């Protein structure tokens, strides 16, 4: 791939897949970057998700390391980098 | 097939979730596996979860945590 | 496909368009709605001359109402 | 607003 | 304190081209109401010499931005404010050589202006059916494989319902044909014009008083008088638009109804002034946002066996098209590979609604072989057969049966 | 030009590069009109040098596409 | 010719290259919603739209 956040898309759209199908089952997997932990058990229509982005924004902000932390799916432990 | 034709109405009046869970069954018929396992096996929770790491001694324990232990070699 | 792309620019401000252009094909099986079909104007069909008068046969007869035509003129090269 | 912009600008 | 007050649009995009940039410019400054609006770009990949001989137009140069970076990283995002965007496209480029690899990068730049910016209204365009609901959340879905094999199909029925179509979706005055000298070149620009256009019910210059009348009573007396087809209808109780319906439907005071002209009514008041088959659902949909049309059905589903020609299978032993003697002519379907767009193909074709004399047999001239995926979605349909050859090749070609083919689609990459 | 563009801001149109150059020449030629004696005052009218190489600017983009023509304003610009 | 040896290898009957596609070149074009005074040409085909039993 041309571009560095896309390299690895192919894996999340897959298991978004597998998120829809089995709601019930917990999946963990290992994605290369780690911008993209967002994308990776996506709420498309609910406002809580979509609310810890602004805060994400906030942890940037005042120069955090840990940006990535509030995620759902990464705190939870399905997910790491 | 005088009714069948209603069967339209519980098509475009559906879900998502009906649409891939009807998916799944159709695809446990073809194998040859039983189709109660999608439903009743697999019962469908979204709670939220979290992590926290060596918490004051005064912090409560709510029901279903799961506490990181550490074991020893005999 | 240009005309794929056209209709999802033009689709900003007309929402309703892309349920449209889906209906006008037979994808979305909304129960009220119908689909698109053709009939040839035969030597018998020649009996309505006009445009405006060929609606009287088509609706009074099974709610067929008519969007457009398509003519085959003589020109061999 | 009318008559004189679809002769100026446009 | 430009994103504040003036208006703002995106475009994302995996690697713009001439072709996506000069047609979507064209087609929505044609707009008379969105002309002063802001236009942006999101291409990650480095500029092409065409495309800055585009930007450096005069007036392009003062509306038209590009941003180089990708949807993904925030930076990008940041610089152009989605937040308070108006609207957000994101084109599906014909570009790379894999289609799935070029959709799940533009699925997960559609899920990146989601999570930055929830209200912005997303405008995504894809290409697999396999992967439109990862994007059935959004407000308007274009599948480009869906749309381009039904037409395809439909084309078949009636002749050109492509260009029917075509029409419609093309924004345009109608200002063609004039100085044409032939009599078709000029009647052929007035239909230019036609596209379809929404009204309510109450504020109803051509259907002021047809309300208790039936629903093709009132868009004759319309057409007539004034010369406006009827097409659909959608009450406030639900969403749900039609296309002709029946006679039964009554019109009611406040419907917002949908008609075709060239202009609707607040542009312009010039004119105002002055044999075994079965009929059921087919079972095997092989995506997740596929309606079910009602459809004709074999009532055994054959094997895989007798659905190819060129060999003869331990049912009916025949091998070209002549020997299994079709009444009716043919229609071939020329193929890269068995996606689920030749699926999609045969949904509109082999409808419940059609008159099943009048089914002409469909034949899918595959490049490659079919996989056991889409094998098993076709597999209910009648008189739908498969044979491994191209266009290239002739003989294979005389197999299928062009020496009696009414149509002969092509879909080559 | 003002009521073609009115779009909100008035402070779009008046303090810019194009207005203010035009509003230090034509506000004094109206008060010689309404005063006597102010016919004999200067008048900073040479600024519409500024003013007419912006005119151009304007008009020849309407329509190489701007190399010889846009050379042509350089030139101007400097005279 | 070329197409009629064809019909020869593979064993078909030679006749329907002529006799079965009779070649014709006509124009054609499209209209969409035109005035009620149009007139109707001999085999033109119109777009209808039906509706759900």
């Amino acid at each position: 791939a041309e571009e560095d956040y896309m390299a690895d898309a192919k894996t999340i759209v897959n298991v978004q897949t597998m998120f829809r199908l089995f709601p019930s089952l917990s999946i963990i997997t290992e994605l290369t970057h780690p911008s993209n932990m967002r994308f990776m058990q996506f709420r498309a229509k609910d406002s809580y998700s979509l609310a810890l982005s602004k805060l994400e924004k906030k942890e940037r902000e005042n120069g955090s390391n840990l940006a990535f932390m509030f995620r759902l799916p990464f705190a939870a432990g399905r997910v790491f980098s | 097939a005088e009714w069948i034709s209603q069967q339209r109405l519980s098509l475009y009046r559906r879900s998502e979730r009906q649409e891939l869970s009807e998916l799944v069954k159709n695809r446990m018929k073809h194998l040859g596996l039983p189709t109660t396992g999608y439903d009743e096996m697999n019962d469908h929770q979204n709670t939220l979860s979290y992590v926290l790491i060596n918490p004051p001694p005064d912090t409560r324990l709510e029901l279903n945590d799961i506490v990181y232990l550490i074991r020893s070699d005999p | 496909i240009s005309m794929l792309d056209t209709l999802l620019y033009q689709s900003f401000v007309k929402d309703y368009m892309i349920t449209i252009t889906r209906l006008l094909l037979g994808l979305d099986t909304t129960p009220g709605s119908g689909y698109l079909c053709a009939m040839k104007i035969t030597e018998d069909d020649l009996w309505i001359r006009t445009y405006g008068r060929l609606f009287q046969k088509l609706c009074s007869s099974s709610a067929e109402i008519p969007i457009g035509i398509y003519r085959t003129e003589s020109h061999m090269f | 607003k009318e008559r004189l912009k679809l002769f100026f600008i446009k | 304190h430009r994103a504040q007050t003036e208006k703002h649009v995106v475009l994302c995009v995996s690697s713009l081209k001439i072709d996506l940039l000069m047609d979507f410019l064209n087609e929505f400054y044609a707009h008379p109401r969105l002309q002063d609006y802001y236009v942006v770009i999101l291409c990650p990949t480095e500029m092409d010499i065409q495309v800055r001989r585009v930007l450096q137009i005069p007036l392009w140069s003062q509306r038209v931005i590009y941003l180089q970076g990708s949807a993904l990283k925030d930076q990008d995002l940041m610089r152009a404010k989605m937040d308070n965007g108006e609207a957000c496209f994101i084109l599906s480029s014909r570009n790379e050589v894999d289609r799935t690899a070029a959709d799940h990068q533009t699925i997960l730049r559609a899920w990146a202006v989601k999570d930055f910016a929830p209200n912005c209204p997303l405008y995504v365009q894809i290409l697999k059916p396999e992967n439109k609901f990862h994007v059935k959340f959004a407000d308007h879905v274009v599948c480009e494989e869906e749309c381009k094999y039904a037409m395809l199909a439909l084309n078949c029925v009636c002749p050109a319902t492509s260009t029917l179509i075509t029409l419609l979706v093309h924004t345009s005055r109608g200002q063609e044909g004039q100085e044409s000298p032939e009599q078709w070149q000029r009647m052929y620009g007035r239909c230019s014009g036609n596209e379809v256009y929404h009204i309510r019910m109450g504020d109803s210059k051509f259907f002021m008083e047809y309300e208790g009348k039936s629903f093709t009573y009132a868009a004759f007396h319309a057409h007539k008088k004034y010369g406006v087809c009827l097409i659909g209808i959608r009450r406030e109780e639900n969403k749900s638009i039609l296309l002709n319906p029946g006679p039964r439907h009554i019109m009611a005071a406040s419907d917002t109804c949908f008609y075709i002209n060239i202009t609707k009514e607040e542009n312009s008041a010039f004119i105002f002034k002055q044999v075994e088959y079965v009929k059921g659902y087919p079972p095997n949909s092989p995506y997740i946002g596929s309606s079910p049309t009602l459809c004709h059905l074999l009532p055994e589903k054959a094997p895989f066996c007798c659905l190819r020609l060129d060999k003869g299978c331990k049912h009916n032993s025949f091998e070209d098209a002549k020997a299994y003697g079709f009444k009716n002519k043919l229609i071939i379907v020329s193929a890269e590979t068995a996606g689920n767009g030749l699926y999609n193909f045969i949904v509109p074709l082999r409808a419940y609604y059609r008159s099943r004399k009048e089914l002409n047999p469909i034949v899918l001239l595959l490049d490659n072989k079919p996989e056991h995926h889409f094998l098993e979605a076709i597999c209910c349909f009648p008189m739908v057969y498969y044979m491994e050859g191209t266009i290239d090749n002739l003989d294979s070609l005389l197999q299928c049966g062009i020496i009696y083919a009414d149509n002969l689609v092509v879909v080559d990459k | 030009l003002i009521y073609l563009s009115y779009k909100g801001n008035i402070w779009e149109q008046i303090f810019r590069i194009s207005f203010i150059l035009e509003m230090i020449n034509t506000v004094p030629f109206i008060i010689t009109i309404f005063w006597p004696p102010l016919r004999n005052l200067f008048i900073p009218v040479f600024l519409n040098c500024w003013l007419a190489k912006y005119a151009l600017e304007n008009m020849i983009n309407d329509l190489q596409s701007a190399m010889f023509n846009q050379v042509l304003i350089l030139i101007c610009t400097l005279l």
